[PDB]
RNA sequence: GAGCUGUAAGUAAGCUUUGAUCCAGAGAUUUCCGAAUGGGGAAACCCAGCAUGAGUUAUGUCAUGUUAUCGAUAUGUGAAUACAUAGCAUAUCAGAAGGCACACCCGGAGAACUGAAACAUCUUAGUACCCGGAGGAAGAGAAAGAAAAUUCGAUUCCCUUAGUAGCGGCGAGCGAAACGGGAAGAGCCCAAACCAACAAGCUUGCUUGUUGGGGUUGUAGGACACUCUAUGAGUUACAAAGGACGACAUUAGACGAAUCAUCUGGAAAGAUGAAUCAAAGAAGGUAAUAAUCCUGUAGUCGAAAAUGUUGUCUCUCUUGAGUGGAUCCUGAGUACGACGGAGCACGUGAAAUUCCGUCGGAAUCUGGGAGGACCAUCUCCUAAGGCUAAAUACUCUCUAGUGACCGAUAGUGAACCAGUACCGUGAGGGAAAGGUGAAAAGCACCCCGGAAGGGGAGUGAAAUAGAACCUGAAACCGUGUGCU
RNA sequence: UGAGUAGCGAAAGACGGGUGAGAAUCCCGUCCACCGAUUGACUAAGGUUUCCAGAGGAAGGCUCGUCCGCUCUGGGUUAGUCGGGUCCUAAGCUGAGGCCGACAGGCGUAGGCGAUGGAUAACAGGUUGAUAUUCCUGUACCACCUAUAAUCGAUCG
């Protein structure tokens, strides 16, 4: 359940096996967005704000289970499970090493 | 009480042609009298006032894209200041 | 705002947040639009103070 | 109407015929205006006539 | 535990690790009509009085308390009448009223259509409508019982007895019971004699009315006399009532194991191959069909708070067994009978038992009833006063589930801002209407036209998928055609 | 299908100009006809934004449309004396207590309720795309309040 700042790679896409970063979540609709993956331009008319608007390329959002969480120190993608120490939860990455990826 | 018994001024053509006579527009709640409103334009706008008058809208009907509903009742109360100068602005 | 409890003299800052209140809504209906410093997060205020005055008589008598 | 001690009410039956078709009647309770002694003023009121065993008036 | 500002995109300012918004418990706010209750009233409105207070030099206004009717409790006052009572005046109290799912129950009142091949006794049925009162269950209930052998034992409910005994214009049709097998298992408090005060009459007598205490059954118990026992049991639902000391269940939520690679494809969860967990191969989602991608499951944990079960102790409480029965009491206009009537499966008949109406009307332990009229003998049991858990009947909801149940003319009338549009003065009737794609990527631009639409271009695997939108059958209206 | 068939819901219009992509239908003018104890000017009952301005042409109007009583956006109703409440009662309707009845409820005294009637203080002109005795100009009246001084130990009743 990944957070705002990470750094992934997908499984299932129309560009799979590419990594990058998250910059929104969506967390009604569970879908998040990466950059790099799944452009999907748009036809803007002229507008109020783009002065005579037009075409542009801009990747939008894609489901979270497409989506593994990737081992940094290792970097092959990994489940992560939980387990909590002292006061608060944090993230092992089940290759025992807990990541520090939020950041 | 006399601070939120007038609640909006209205600026309609009607209206800021009739800033010249020196009479005024409100939007008063719906419940007070027009004696009250006397008692509150001396709290508010500290001048004195000569009479006020209201009257009453029917909640006149909505859309019909919008669905069938009714814009709120109101009731628009018109004060007269014979020498009290421009409250607002 | 939040967490003044306090303060015994309230009702010298409800009065004059309640007109400060006043002085924007007023001034809404011809131009002046920051609508957040407006009716949102001030007249939550003047309900901050009354539920931190009201309990306070009844701690007080029963 | 209503007695004292039974607390008494006319109440339903049928009444038959000699060649036993039905209806309906009441059989009301014998009830008699009379002014007894209660606790304050004497008041009159009706009382049943089996429920003599009473002292009457004063 | 990182985003949020409803359904709801767009904004424009803002909030947010100093912990938001959401999830659960607890508290403050709760305008107005409504039983409406200060008086009126066309419900959502109008008019006041009474004290306090703001305010103006005052009058107008405002603000929070306050005042309906029965009922109860306290004084005032108290007529026709003089003694008191109705009546009358103040102060407290919150008892009632209304609503309910009226589903289930208990009493009051109570039809007809229909069957008999017509129809009146009968039956449809003590059913539907109406009204009254309560509960989470109500009613019944501690033998004036069943029975006939040897008796056993409060009530309710399930199976058989059995469509039998029976009732019936002996027609249609109604229709039991005990014994037996089980479910779940508690029995108790008053009245009276007698005794101790209290008051009264009216005296050291008696009677009467209260207060305790004593006492509550038939193998005959109790009063009264005789003798012998006590700080051990019983309990806050029956038996008399309140409350601190201490384990679970609800109302949010945690953790939670196991995988890759190629191929066709817009995209793989598919094909082929190589692996792995398993108390986890329920179920759904993810661009197709996933145990190992996500949310989950099996198994484990958590609870500031507030309620419900409750275990323990603490408290209230509390004497129980025997004999003599030589006297005294055991529920009065009651039980019964006559007269018309309802219920008992039973239509008044050979008609017991049961309650109501009118009218006559007993005896008391050698008593009094009941064993399908009644009398005799024999067995059984003690009415006319009360209280009571469990087995059992229901769902407008709440929690977790299941289905050889429907998949939009079906399923509730109602998947869709439904009892809504809409028709009726009214009471009341009462519809139609789901699906773009994986994602809005919802057609920038060029051209004819005033626009609507349209041809190119463009997104997309597909626009012959263009927001009347998946699939698109028939009636039916059309276009050039081979034969005629 | 009937079928491009019956029907367009009384009646006097004609021309010029303008707007417009489009005009027998919309807007301006002259000429013509039509009611005139009414097709005129006012008030209640009802209806509830239909009212006015600006803009639009899918659907509505039995045709057409540039227009509208239809859609879209933004506005419009001012009262001490005008009708009514803060005054009165009629028919009725409710009705403390009280009668009366299987329950519900029926009837009724005191009192309240109830206008179509009784009582009561205002007019003339102007102004706006829309309101008027309501706003502005002048002129008075009615009820209650305070400061106002020809009398009375007279006033309210
Ligand atoms: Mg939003
Ligand atoms: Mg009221
Ligand atoms: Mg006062
Ligand atoms: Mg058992
Ligand atoms: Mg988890
Ligand atoms: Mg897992
Ligand atoms: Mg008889
Ligand atoms: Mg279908
Ligand atoms: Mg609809
Ligand atoms: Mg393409
Ligand atoms: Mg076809
Ligand atoms: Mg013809
Ligand atoms: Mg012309
Ligand atoms: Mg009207
Ligand atoms: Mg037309
Ligand atoms: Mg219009
Ligand atoms: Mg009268």
């Amino acid at each position: 359940h990944i957070k705002k700042g990470d750094n992934v790679k997908v499984i299932a896409g129309k560009d799979k096996g590419k990594e990058g970063k998250v910059i929104a979540t969506l967390p009604k609709k569970d879908r998040v967005v990466v950059e790099g993956v799944n452009i999907m331009k748009k036809h803007q008319k002229p507008t109020q704000l783009n002065p005579e608007g037009g075409i542009l390329e801009t990747e939008a959002a894609i489901h979270v289970s497409n989506v593994q969480l990737l081992d940094p120190k290792t970097n092959e993608p990994t489940r992560v499970g939980y387990k909590f120490v002292d006061g608060k939860k944090v993230r092992i990455a089940k290759k025992s090493g807990e990541e520090i990826k939020s950041n | 009480e006399a601070r939120d018994i007038l609640k909006r001024p209205v600026i309609t053509e009607k209206s800021s042609e009739a800033m010249a006579e020196d009479k005024y527009t409100f939007d008063v709640d719906t419940r007070v009298n027009k004696t009250q409103v006397k008692m509150a334009v001396e709290e508010i706008f500290n001048v004195k006032v000569a009479s006020v008058n209201i009257m009453n809208y029917k909640p006149k009907k909505k859309r019909m894209g919008r669905y069938q509903g009714y814009t709120n009742k109101r009731r628009k109360a018109i004060v007269t200041l014979k020498e009290g100068s421009i409250d607002l602005f | 705002e939040i967490r003044d409890l306090t303060t015994s003299e309230i009702e010298e800052q409800i009065k004059s947040s309640k007109e400060e209140l006043f002085n924007l809504r007023f001034q809404l209906a011809t131009g002046q639009l920051e609508e957040t410093a407006r009716i949102r997060t001030v007249r939550k205020t003047i309900a901050r103070l009354k539920t931190v005055a009201r309990e306070r008589e009844i701690e007080q008598s029963k | 109407k209503q007695c004292f001690v039974t607390g008494r009410k006319a109440s339903t039956g049928n009444r038959r015929s000699h060649a036993l078709n039905s209806t309906k009647r009441r059989w009301n309770a014998n009830l008699q205006k009379v002014r007894i002694l209660v606790d304050g003023k004497p008041k009159k009121v009706w009382v049943s006539a089996r429920a003599l065993k009473s002292g009457k008036v004063t």
